[PDB]
RNA sequence: UGAAGAGUUUGAUCAUGGCUCAGAUUGAACGCUGGCGGCAGGCCUAACACAUGCAAGUCGAACGGUAACAGGAAGAAGCUUGCUUCUUUGCUGACGAGUGGCGGACGGGUGAGUAAUGUCUGGGAAACUGCCUGAUGGAGGGGGAUAACUACUGGAAACGGUAGCUAAUACCGCAUAACGUCGCAAGACCAAAGAGGGGGACCUUCGGGCCUCUUGCCAUCGGAUGUGCCCAGAUGGGAUUAGCUAGUAGGUGGGGUAACGGCUCACCUAGGCGACGAUCCCUAGCUGGUCUGAGAGGAUGACCAGCCACACUGGAACUGAGACACGGUCCAGACUCCUACGGGAGGCAGCAGUGGGGAAUAUUGCACAAUGGGCGCAAGCCUGAUGCAGCCAUGCCGCGUGUAUGAAGAAGGCCUUCGGGUUGUAAAGUACUUUCAGCGGGGAGGAAGGGAGUAAAGUUAAUACCUUUGCUCAUUGACGUUACCCGCAGAAGAAGCACCGGCUAACUCCGUGCCAGCAGCCGCGGUAAUACGGAGGGUGCAAGCGUUAAUCGGAAUUACUGGGCGUAAAGCGCACGCAGGCGGUUUGUUAAGUCAGAUGUGAAAUCCCCGGGCUCAACCUGGGAACUGCAUCUGAUACUGGCAA
């Protein structure tokens, strides 16, 4: 069981987000497994504030990955 | 492989154990080259089918008794 | 500080002229350089190694307005460009924005710039721009404000600039007073400020 | 130990009362067996075997004693009585 | 793309060599001084003891229940007139306690202990693995109970104990039995729990049976994951620690552990380990990394990340997928507290605070907004994680404390040959601007999701439910009196500290006279002190500066890179020689070393290159490189090593 989540190490006033594979047993800024891109809610298109790897993502939810509100409406935020 | 080292034996006063010496090349960062180092090592043996100062071949394997995980798979030869 | 202490008495405690906070009018007519700052300052002293190092760092350092610690970052940001990191150091210290904007013509002096600076007077396209250690991109759009054309210190801030040599890496501008920074400052760009050779050796211990 | 959670001591402790007697029993029941390889009785062997290799299976589907333990206890116990009997 | 040197021994000189300084830095502390904002960081010492508050529970869609709340109804009142009040009642929201599940092993903290079978790194095999997820099948029919509860009863409390009664996704049979487990096969054996939503046709003595959906439940094999286990190498110092080691080392056979194993046990052998440094002692959390540095290296391991250990001290097991369990349990011990003195309670190395100790480290703050975590079928709750605020120049960075112009070069000092010179365009004076701060007014973005509807070409009852999908509507902001922006007078409210003999940038005047005292070093000072004290002037840094401590550098100053040893420190008094190190030459071979390519792997962050986002930079950030390594695979054969000749 791996669980895909975000992750805020951006510094304060100014949430730098980053969507994460780790495992719900360790802490959202500790213990990953590797990463699956960002999320930045402060790109407005001035530069791109996402990476998708739908691809790796697609494969770690039939190896049993979960889904956290968020990450899961964030693939939904750009669709295909 | 079967990670298989070269060594020396050192010791056959036991039946079925039998410590061989082997190196590797070991070198100092800040001697700044390689020397002998040698460490003897505990194999378990089929029973005993060597002498003393006979040169074989051994393998890393699983542990079956304290300090075991080496075998014995052949005996090289006794002086070379 | 900003230092923005007594200015033209360095240019005195190093024989060197400079516009700083003197006229086109007052050239040492009216005022003095290298009197005697001090009750010493009339006779000179020969000077160890780190002596002239130390003199002539000051030199560049103080027609920019630029601090120690500033500096320093400068000297990293230099040997962090690939290029000849002489050339790089004074590059960047020309890359200040109160610089480019007073070889633009639009401040009276160096310092003057940066009292426009403060206010909010400079702007770089729409965006408003208060700090002065900007170093500007390739190709700006380094323009006054609307409202900050209309006050009379600004104005006469074009004024003092006039008949200068304005060495040409930028546009100097009057219909809109939006300029372009669009090449980089260059060895032929010095106008006799090669003393890049001092500092090099003062920063690298 | 003001928490409301500490609660869970007593409910252990109805579980170490459950969980002592499943031990206990088969703790029992596998030396009834090596009594007949220690003293020779052939038969008796497989008899005793025999009943109490329902009961230690059991306990272990459901977690008590668990799978994995069971296993290597059915193994030992069988491999006694061939070279035996 | 990158490496600085000077002083200090001599009467003078060059070496040799110790010492010093210049530098950067640090969780820094202190003294003096103090304008902000942004970001980061903020008990290192006694792993010392803690007043007080809070951080571990949550699910009624598992229960038996109804205590409260809020509603429904029934009798009744009040007769606020058909409405409020009252008793009754699980009827419905909803939920106390209690059972029951799952979490409570997460997260958070700390480095005492631990030089190692602890970590790190790389391999590896005889392992296990709940929640997740794939695949196949199953989930049949029963029973005996026990909390609660009730009525008592023991105690001052703390805290219990009886008797009767009862529930379950509770417990345990019995039934069923593969790709299942044991077994050579033959054979044998082992499991459960169903809950909800909704509904037409039948059935209910009307709670339900029925069907349908849906999630869950049981098993087995997978996957992914976490966690054990083994091996090799790397890991700190000290040989004024050289001998050590009986479950000690190994072999047999039992037992045990999730699994291998002296893990443990019976017997048998007498070894095993060690200067290639065991063992023992001191010291220390360890690593990524950090700092410094030109690199190599050294030192170091704060915050951030990973790992290990520890949880009042000592110790132990139980439960469970997992613990040797911080806010679990039990025991002992020293503490502390309660007490009706009989007997009991607790554990801040969690957050915040407290005293103490120390040179030193912040509020008994706010909050469910966002992100994440826990449970749940969802709502929702729980959250000192976290996000923020407050307090602190602790540091890095950004910007401001004014601009222009301004000389009979103003008074006022200071020095002076008494002509002035110096302070000094500095100030005033003139024209000019109000950032930042302050006040008043606007004002983004971090907020989507969910929630109330409708659309499905799902599933089935033919459009339920549930899920799915966009759509439709009303909201969701703790920070916060917000980022930011607008206006308002008026330079207004915003510069100091150290040093100036030489090293080393920067001199004079008095006061004192080897006295006073200074002092990083070399040294000053016994009456014109460029070195003291004060002043005038100046130099460098600047809201910080200096001083100290401490690390690294400089210092090639212990030299792998990068040293000497004839006389400066420095060749054992001299031989032989084991181990160790080194190896003339020719052919052949091997390919271990080595080189190359290949493949894994070298976490992320930190770092670095290019490039974005915060008004810029600091910071934050994207991709790529580095990731000095390690192993394996495949190739190469000159050298190196091995063998043969």
């Amino acid at each position: 069981m791996v669980t895909i989540r975000l992750a805020r190490h951006g510094a304060k006033k100014r949430p730098f987000y980053q969507v994460v594979v780790a495992d719900s047993r360790n802490a959202r800024n500790g213990r990953f497994i590797e990463r699956v891109g960002f999320f930045n809610p402060i790109a407005s298109e001035k530069e791109e504030g996402t990476r998708l790897d739908l691809d790796r993502i697609a494969h770690w939810v039939g190896q049993g990955a979960t889904i956290s509100d968020r990450v899961a409406a964030l693939i939904k935020e750009v669709n295909k | 492989k079967i990670r298989t080292l070269q060594g020396r034996v050192v010791s056959d006063k036991m039946e079925k154990s039998i410590v061989v010496a082997i190196e590797r090349f070991v070198k100092h960062p800040i001697y700044g080259k390689f020397i002998k180092r040698t460490t003897k090592l505990h194999v378990h043996d089929e029973n005993n089918e060597c002498g003393i100062g006979d040169v074989v071949e051994i393998r890393e394997c699983r542990p079956l008794s304290k300090t075991k995980s080496w075998t014995l798979v052949r005996v090289v030869e006794k002086a070379v | 500080a900003r230092y923005l202490g007594p200015k033209l008495k360095l240019s005195r405690r190093e024989g060197t002229d400079l516009f700083l906070k003197s006229g086109v009018r007052a050239i040492d007519t009216k005022c003095k350089i290298e009197q005697a700052p001090g009750q010493h300052g009339a006779r000179k002293p020969r000077l160890s190694d780190y002596g002239v190092q130390l003199r002539e760092k000051q030199k560049v350092r103080r027609i920019y307005g630029v601090l120690e610690r500033q500096f320093r970052n400068y000297y990293k940001e230099a040997a962090r460009l690939k290029g000849n990191t002489g050339e790089n150091l004074l590059a960047l210290l020309e890359g200040r924005l109160d610089n480019v904007v007073y070889r633009m013509g639009f401040g009276a002096t160096r310092a003057e710039a940066r009292q426009l600076v403060s206010h909010k007077a400079i702007m770089v396209n729409g965006r408003v721009v208060n700090i002065a250690s900007y170093q500007v991109s390739p190709n700006d759009v380094v323009s006054i404000r609307e409202k900050a054309k209309k006050q009379s210190r600004v104005k006469a801030a074009l004024e003092l600039a006039e008949q200068r040599e304005k060495p040409t890496w930028l546009e100097v501008d009057a219909g809109k007073m939006e300029g372009t920074f669009k090449r980089k400052p260059e060895r032929s760009d010095l106008s006799a400020d090669i003393n890049e050779h001092l500092i090099v050796e003062l920063y690298s211990k | 130990n003001i928490k409301s959670a500490k609660k869970r001591a007593i409910q252990s402790e109805k579980a170490r009362k459950h969980n002592a007697s499943r031990r206990s029993m088969m703790r029992t029941f596998i030396k009834k067996v090596y009594a007949a390889i220690e003293a020779g009785d052939k038969a008796a062997a497989q008899k005793a075997f025999n009943e109490m290799q329902p009961i230690v299976d059991r306990q272990a589907a459901k977690g008590l004693i668990h799978k994995n333990k069971a296993a290597r206890h059915k193994a030992n116990l069988t491999a006694q009585i061939n070279k035996l009997a």
